[PDB]
């Protein structure tokens, strides 16, 4: 089990991790949290109580390094930071353990929610969609936009995700046209899968990692690029089983864990009829099909 | 964006455009067959690609062998128009190529798009409009020559016959879409109108009668007092 210390809580603020949360106080006594599972990524979040605009975060890997936050009272946000020097960081947290100032990282033990959204989700590949090579753990906010939102204006800032688009000459074969827009297997297996995503994990981990942007920070890019992904699947009439399947998995603890009162903008009404309802794929997300009817029938 | 009453005049700019219209690619008749069920029977078809500013009509005869042994004919359809449309701007000059392709139906627009697509520059648009152009095929000359093609065929005419020696692109197209609207609310009558008197003929290389100014001023009254009574007659005014 692994440690988050924190030098301080200066302001108050609404501190996240992973799908807990709780409550600082402004010059509340904290000091970090504890227990934070080994073996998936995490991301530790923040919402300032005065301006609710802007949630911001930090995914990162414990197996990677010592990580610690501290307040940049000039820049006026919440930082992560590596701590190179080991025997410093074991003593500051093993004080902060004795005073008993962190919280526990509150995980039950039969909840496999985390790692359910998580599953194939890398701390290497995230690196690659943020681009911040010095540091081992990545921001995120919710201004943040995408490299497909920019073509359409800070390169270094942007999240690089894999561009997916429906009418272009990468998705469409010279006289194939009307194949191709109508069955996207060509463009999913061909072009994606074995092109760019090399298989069917990193092709996931990309986008369960959307998702989770655009749950935790109400991130619309990452929100379009995750009903694109699921699009691109479910708009191809041959997809291996083994993916449908595991898709199936992925889709059922996403809609499981949204908040109720964000299903409004988080999720796309067209993509999901069509998804559910019309697409080749149809009658192949029995569990997604089935939670998304009890929970959102609005929607469809 | 798209095309409508209030950006009525750049059709007849100097900016080269094609309006595209699918209706007739796809035509049937149905029938009974001998067990009482019903079935199609697809006739030759024509894409309608007009650039309204010249009169230049491409009309792509579409021969019934280009459905056999398909599927979706009617999603067919619109890709196929797709598909010979690109290709006729690519046989094109450059010089000539359109800026703009205008489609008569929306579902025209993502078909086009994709076969377009080596054109990023040109504009593919909807319409708000509800253009007559269905009526082509109660022009005489164009239906014979759709009806009779035993093969596929480009036939290339004026629609606008000599009418821009006198009148403007403007006027050209204003007296077209006036004729289609009367042939398709009451082709009987309309054609009536257009060959009532025997003495004015259609020269062999025109669709149209050799109308005199005067004539044309009268027979354009005629087809308006038709579609304003058709409108009567339907909606009981
Ligand atoms: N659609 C189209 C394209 C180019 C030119 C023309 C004019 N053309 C039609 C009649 C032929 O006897 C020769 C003249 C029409």
């Amino acid at each position: 089990m692994n440690t988050v210390p924190f030098t301080s809580a200066p302001i108050e603020v609404t501190i996240g991790i992973d799908q807990y949360s709780f409550n600082v106080k402004e010059n509340q006594p904290f000091h970090g949290i504890k227990d934070i599972p080994i073996g998936h990524v995490h991301v530790i979040h923040f919402q300032h109580a005065d301006n609710s605009s802007m949630r911001y975060g930090y995914w990162f890997d414990c197996r990677m390094g010592n990580f610690y936050i501290q307040y940049d009272p000039k820049d006026g946000l919440y930082k992560m930071m590596e701590e190179r020097d080991g025997a410093k960081f074991e003593n500051i947290v093993h004080n902060f353990k004795e005073r008993q100032m962190m919280v526990s990282y509150p995980k039950i033990d039969e909840d496999d929610t985390w790692y359910n959204l998580t599953e194939f989700v890398q701390m290497d590949k995230i690196r690659k969609i943020v681009r911040k090579d010095e540091n081992q753990f990545s921001y995120v906010d919710s201004s943040m936009t995408t490299v497909q939102e920019n073509e359409l204006s800070d390169p270094a800032h942007s999240l690089n995700y894999t561009v997916i688009n429906f009418k272009s000459r990468e998705a469409i074969r010279p006289g194939h046209e009307m194949e191709d827009f109508l069955d996207k297997s060509y463009y999913l297996n061909t072009v994606m899968l074995q092109g760019i995503f090399k298989n069917s994990s990193n092709y996931f981990g990309e986008l369960q990692f959307a998702f989770l942007n655009a749950m935790f920070f109400g991130n619309y890019g990452s929100s379009l690029q995750w009903h694109a992904m699921i699009e691109l699947i479910c708009s191809s009439a041959t997809v291996p089983k083994h993916m449908l399947d595991k898709l199936d998995e992925i889709l059922y603890y996403q809609i499981k864990t949204l908040p109720e009162q964000y299903s409004d903008i988080l999720l796309n009404e067209r993509v999901w009829n069509i998804c559910l309802y019309s697409s080749f794929q149809k009658n192949s997300l029995h569990n997604t099909e089935k939670i998304m009817e009890n929970k959102y029938p609005e929607l469809l | 964006g798209a095309m409508n009453s209030s950006n009525y005049a750049e059709l007849f700019n100097n900016d080269i455009k094609l309006f595209v219209d699918d209706t007739n690619v796809y035509r049937v008749t149905v029938h009974k067959t001998f067990e009482g069920n019903v079935a199609t029977k697809a006739i030759n078809g024509c894409i309608f690609t007009l650039n309204p500013k010249t009169g230049h009509l491409f009309l792509k005869i579409i021969h019934t062998s280009v459905w056999a042994g398909q599927k979706r004919l009617s999603q067919l359809a619109k890709w196929k128009t797709a598909e010979e449309v690109s290709a006729l701007v690519r046989s094109l000059p450059k010089e000539e190529q359109p800026k703009q392709i205008i489609v008569t139906r929306k579902a025209m627009l993502d078909p086009l798009e994709v076969h377009m697509l080596d054109f990023p520059n040109i504009a593919i648009r909807p319409t708000e409009l509800r253009l007559p152009f269905s009526a082509a095929m109660s022009i005489d000359k164009l239906s014979d020559v759709v009806m009779k093609a035993t093969e596929p065929q480009m036939v290339l005419f004026n629609i606008y016959d000599d009418w821009l020696d006198r009148i403007s692109s403007y006027t050209a197209f204003s007296r077209l879409t006036l004729l289609l609207r009367a042939l398709k609310t009451n082709e009987e009558s309309a054609k009536m109108i257009l060959l009532s008197d025997p003495t004015i003929t259609i020269k062999s290389y025109h669709l149209w009668p050799s109308f005199t100014d005067e004539q044309w001023i009268t027979i354009e009254s005629q087809m308006r007092d038709l579609i304003l009574t058709e409108y009567g007659r339907k909606y009981n005014v």
